[PDB]
């Protein structure tokens, strides 16, 4: 469960970066 | 001022989701440090039961 925390973590973290470089591109 | 505070209103509106995601990343990696401390605690102690 820690293994699939610190997934959830890096998921959450690459998807957020994503959306807020894609929101400040345009 | 008046000036000076619209842009300093309009700066804090944009940091709305950073601060945020910055919030919930704090929680996420104070909690994984809490259960690696917890595994690295039960790790050890089996490992001189064995």
């Amino acid at each position: 469960d820690l293994m699939r925390r610190q997934e959830e973590l890096r998921r959450m973290e690459e998807l957020h970066n994503q959306e807020v470089q894609k929101r400040k591109q345009l | 001022v008046e000036k000076n505070m619209k842009d300093a209103k309009d700066k804090l509106e944009s940091e709305m989701e950073d601060a945020y995601h910055e919030h919930q990343a704090n929680l996420l990696r104070q909690d994984l440090m809490r259960r690696q401390e917890e595994l690295r605690r039960m790790e050890e102690l089996h490992s001189q039961e064995m």
